[PDB]
């Protein structure tokens, strides 16, 4: 041309998770905090450099720690080291240039004893185990000694049939980075006495960049100039295991030559893709953190329903529905499991009671060890123990039955306000109380806060699932059974009733499926969504394995949502409620 | 026996793959190493096949910090291309090869499972794609698996179109439709 | 008319539960001490003695350890001690005579300084704090010192107006057991100088036996004699707080007197009801063991259904059913929890796999912390944590899918035998496996071992629940459950790698268990209903329209699990036949006859 | 007031209670001890009434061994009855604790033998005595109804003896236990 020889970075780092796993293991084993230094090994495959790369992959795994873990054929072992730091400040403040230069001195010391041993690499690192975050920077010390020396080059097409011999010589001689020609133009190892006469140097190149040799070339050149100070012109073959080998006519030039202890210019810190000389930081939590890995397998499960079967399903509006479960009894436990199976993440229990001896067989959140402990809090804790990402919370909080004189005005007034706030804070409200008297106040507050309310109630062998919605009746608009009905259909929502174990299971499931279907977008002109019908009320009986769906209008004179009852409320606040809890015949007068 | 079923034995899997590593030298057999969890129906050095860092330039659908303010100051003063590791295993529960893939972004750091799915074809992703540790390493690494369930079936169909050496060559033709954005080095 | 005075036992022990309760609480098992001695205090109430008792109740509670505490007006405080032993053996070989004699000597040493303090009691005890079994024996040291001395007595009608004064004097002087008359016939405290002259002694009696005073009487006479050895003849008033007080002319006599070093005759170990001088042993588990309390609370909850609603409901036949659950996934988990609510006690899970990260949200026996561990054994363990009395056990075992080449004959040949075993071993087999190819063999074995089988399968938004064995109904395989023309979602039923709506498995489970209970009830006279309702062959549920269908299906001649030619071929060729069916299933249709119809 | 409603104030309880203990001194108010879980609305010393060891001759619906041997050198029962106040159903509340002929505690399913059939399977249960801190198992009889009940029997042709009426009701419940 002629040109000044410039260089490609030698290597491209690839970090396997197993590398960070093996790093963590070794780091959990020590308590001392001192920075540390361990040898590393990679085996380079110069025959498999991916087309979109410009240099050989340098692939770190757990195996890189384990000395020389065997080796293939035609692969080149690369010796390195990792300096791990245990204080991010040390990692941050380490003079990076000074560090790489000191590494280059070691390579130089090695190099002048054996030109093939002047090549290594270094990783510096900080591992934040709790956050699964790993900081790192690959450095490949590439040195120009002295720094004043540079290389004028121009093309040498002629030396072309040579390349095959070098390629093949290198595959065999896997620990060599360099070779030379002797007097008959045959490949031999590097000897300074020979190359002084022969003037031909071939380098095993790590770059694929067209006409641009890997920066390791500086290293070999520096050693050469030191073994042969008077060498000015030589041929330089850049050997690669593709078809991109080339030959150069080479001349040592010099820019600001100092005179007799040579200095050193070192490059080689690896860049990120933004082209910046900066450290890498990686979050490997999604690959390593058991909790985050589970969150992912679960979200995948729910997505498969949507990809395999119901493409139009909205899984996210469920996920973000904040659910208040009024009741941590049989229903509350089961509803809540259905909910988590659906990806609901915020569930808040409300229950004023204590786990009892007979509870754990029926109430699927409690163990025998739990007896005697408060239910609500413990239930939230049982959810977290199942899936720790759960924003599960428990509030011990009595709900005033209607038709009862009070027992503590101040304590219950605090309960009341605390109830209403829980509702306003939440998106969907499940009424899973023991009887209907405990059902009235939640209903009213939900009708006033305009919330979607799924009610569930149990009789000996029957259940009732209904939704008051955002007009549809509420639980109280109409009687829920005739007074004529069977003695076992009038057990519905009685506080004294034993139930067949299966009733709460069936009721819970239907309640949750009714919610998810209800969250979905309704179709044009029908009461259906992508998950099916959205019935107002569902009623089931086990004695004959049967299910009813039915509908009920809002009732003018209903004690819980009649418009004259809502009026009295927002006007006369808790004072109104108080009289209602105590004088039910008074509540009758407001509704009509 | 195998173009009949579309299924191979352990003895035959070794052949179809000794052939592959000879024909496409980019695939290699594992090395005897201490972190593999060996299976006795195969040899130690013929457990499974590996190809490293195969590039994917496009995606399958078209083919507090603090850390950031820390990286900026530690600094001294097209993307993502991705790179995939492909492993070929033998299933016993079916008589077919099962493939696993482990990905890297353009900085050569590992891909999240979410990201790797982008390079699975939408059909194969929504019905036959799973997340799984590589079952032949101990201290184990996440990957996408794919995933029989079926397969030959699908392989015998490709054989409804001559020795057993080339069984894995044909399998690779299939696999390519699963991950259509990874280069065809195979 | 003159008799030798005899005596009644001083006290009747009643042990309240709080008494044993308070022993535990004191952490005495946790203490490396062979025996331990603590003081007790009971407050006797001589105004409230049960008609059926012959003496005052000595009622021990937790409060008996508190040494002081508040006492009711005119209740008499009694001081005692409990010696507790940590080693049963040394409770048993404790010399009871010598031991009670040592307690008597204390009463003696006290008695000669104050005659109202010569009375006491002792409890010896061994507690099995794990079996909740308590052994104890009340001792009431009653002593004749010297031994040679006995008492002659004869009725004294003449001292009747005194009884009121004495009753009323004892009520006030609640710490006193004795009083006397002074020279004016006034009641005063015992004083040796006075009684030596006036010779009238009243004792606060603890017995109600007509004319038979408490054995405490001996202790007081022994002190009296020591203060007044020259006393031969005196009056003795036995005072009670009912109408049964009496007076006596009493005379000290002597049998085989020793020289002018007094030994003493001791007695007072309490007898049991049978009349025997022997310890009590007591089981308090039913009142203190929280396993045994909860366990009985569960069975009370269930009995309240029988009593309040279904009187002719058989709770027992349920509790004793040995249930085998083939599958510890979504279905096995919910079924087992329904089974325990119904009071089933033997449940045995079978599953080959391992808890995955996705499992706990759907599978209600496992937590996040459980991931990676074996399913069956973990399920069993989860049941025990819920209710420890549960005979829950897990067995890790592969069930050979049909149409799959074997991976390993012997291990699978062993899994077969082991599968059949568990099946014979149980009463009701639930098939809660994942795909239909896994139902085949366990259907067959369960047929062959004449077992009732409940299948439960799941599709995306529907389920099937159906019973086999025990008119002829036919099994899961007699008929195509779903037709190939049916919809995409109905067709997902019992497919593996089917993501199911979460609520489907809960419904399936509850109905499968309610179907079981019902099946265990006696059928009515010509109906197909029990006290629990219907017992359908098959139930199908659909979520998208919240609906349930019941159907029955006839057994099928060429059925691949039921056919005669298929029970035949198994019966004879056992495992070799099963093997070939598993791998080449056209063989199976060849045999059933199904091949000859196509 | 009460005869109308059938219920009593905590202030009326102390009234009938003191009256009952006066006319049948065999009933007593508790003592103050540290194991009692008191209630603010009642005085410390008028929390609950109690009678001890009342004989039961017959059952309700008809009205180791080696060691014990080596150490050698059907029947009657005794019942402690407690009466407490129920807050929820403003009325008295019944608890019983039983002893066999040996003076040992009865099992909760033995005490059931001494509850009348209809009460046994409908209106009775096992319960920690609520007024003792670390506590003692018993058989209770629900205040559900009760007055109802007390309002029926009352109307017979003075609040102090609300408890003597209530007691005759009870004997209907435990008819094997002697009464007067
Ligand atoms: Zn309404
Ligand atoms: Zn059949």
């Amino acid at each position: 041309s002629e040109r000044v020889l410039s260089y490609a970075p030698a290597f491209k780092s690839f970090l396997d998770t197993s590398f960070f796993q093996e790093l963590s293991r070794l780091k959990l084993d020590v308590l001392k905090l001192d920075s540390t230094c361990q040898p590393l090994t990679v085996n380079l495959d110069l025959h498999n450099i991916p087309k979109s790369a410009d240099q050989v992959p340098l692939f770190l795994t757990n195996r890189s720690f384990e000395k020389h873990n065997n080796k293939r054929t035609n692969e080149v072992p690369l010796q390195g080291s990792i300096f791990n730091f245990n204080v991010l400040d040390e990692f941050k403040n380490l003079d990076k240039q000074l560090f790489l230069h000191q590494r280059a001195l070691e390579c130089w010391e090695d190099g002048i004893k054996d030109i093939n041993k002047c090549v290594s690499f270094v990783i510096i690192s900080f591992a934040d185990l709790k956050k699964y975050r790993f900081y790192y920077w690959l450095g490949v010390p590439c040195f120009q000694r002295p720094s004043s020396t540079v290389l004028h080059v121009r093309p040498e097409p002629s030396l072309k049939g040579l390349f095959s011999k070098c390629q093949k010589w290198f595959d065999v001689n896997y620990s060599k980075w360099v070779c030379i020609l002797d007097a008959d133009d045959e490949i031999v190892n590097y000897d300074k006495c020979i190359i002084r006469k022969t003037k031909v140097l071939a380098i095993r190149d790590t770059s694929t960049m067209e006409n641009v040799p890997s920066a390791l070339t500086k290293n070999f050149l520096s050693v050469l100039q030191y073994d042969v100070p008077d060498l000015i012109d030589f041929k330089l073959l850049i050997i690669r295991q593709n078809e991109g080998s080339f030959a150069l006519n080479a001349t040592f030039a010099s820019i600001d030559p100092q005179s007799s202890n040579p200095d050193m210019k070192v490059s080689g810190w690896e860049r990120n893709v933004q082209g910046k000389l900066a450290p890498r930081v990686v979050d490997l939590s999604s690959l390593l953190d058991p909790l985050k890995i589970a969150d992912q397998s679960v979200d995948l499960n729910l997505k498969l329903m949507k990809w395999r079967i119901l493409p139009d399903l909205n899984l996210d509006i469920i996920k973000n529905t904040k659910v208040l479960l009024l009741g941590a009894g049989t229903l509350g436990c089961y509803v809540s499991r259905a909910l988590i199976a659906w990806g609901v993440r915020k569930i808040t229990f409300v229950d004023n009671g204590t786990v009892s001896y007979s509870n754990p067989v029926r109430q699927a959140l409690y163990n025998f060890e739990d007896c005697g402990k408060p239910k609500a809090e413990l239930a939230a804790a049982s959810l977290k123990r199942i899936f720790p990402l759960m924003d599960a919370t428990g509030v011990k909080l009595s709900i005033p039955m209607i038709g009862h004189k009070l027992v503590n005005e101040e304590a219950q007034h605090k309960d009341f306000d605390r109830l209403r706030a829980l509702i306003k804070e939440h998106d969907i409200i499940f009424l899973l109380v023991d009887s209907r008297e405990s059902r009235w106040l939640p209903s009213l507050l939900s009708n006033i806060e305009n919330k979607t309310v799924i009610n569930a109630a149990l009789g000996f062998d029957s259940y009732l699932v209904m939704r008051h919605g955002n007009q549809l009746g509420c639980y109280f608009c109409h009687d829920v059974v005739a007074p004529t009905d069977s003695l076992t259909d009038r057990t519905l929502d009685q506080m004294c009733t034993v139930t067949r174990p299966g009733v709460a299971m069936m009721a819970s499931s239907l309640a949750v499926e009714l919610m998810t279907s209800l969250l979905q977008t309704k179709y044009s002109g029908s009461e259906t969504t992508v998950l099916g019908d959205i019935p107002h009320q569902i009623r089931g009986f086990l004695h004959n394995f049967s299910i009813l769906k039915l509908e009920t209008p809002a009732y003018e004179h209903c004690p819980a949502c009649s418009p004259k009852v809502i009026e009295a409320f927002t006007d006369l606040g808790w004072e109104f409620v108080k009289k209602a809890l105590e004088h039910p015949l008074y509540l009758e007068e407001i509704s009509g | 026996t195998f173009l009949t079923t579309g299924q191979i034995t352990p003895e035959e899997f070794v052949q179809a793959g000794d052939y592959l590593a000879h024909m496409f030298p980019t695939w290699k057999w594992n090395e005897e190493s201490s972190d593999i969890s060996y299976r006795d129906f195969l040899p130690k050095n013929k457990q499974f096949l590996i190809i490293r860092k195969v590039p994917a330039d496009k995606r399958a659908e078209q083919a507090i910090d603090d850390i950031d303010e820390l990286i900026q100051d530690m600094e001294i003063k097209m993307a993502q291309e991705r790179y995939y590791d492909l492993y070929i295993a033998y299933s016993t529960s079916y008589r077919v090869p099962k493939m696993y893939i482990v990905g890297f972004n353009s900085n050569g750091s590992p891909l999240s499972p979410e990201q790797m799915f982008e390079d699975i074809s939408a059909d194969y992703r929504t019905k036959t794609a799973t997340i799984e540790k590589l079952p032949f390493y101990k201290n184990s690494v996440l990957s996408v698996s794919i995933h029989p369930c079926k397969h030959a079936n699908v392989m015998k169909i490709l054989l409804d179109k001559l020795r057993v050496d080339q069984y894995l060559i044909v399998f690779l033709k299939f696999i390519t439709s699963v991950t259509p954005s990874i280069q065809h080095d195979y």
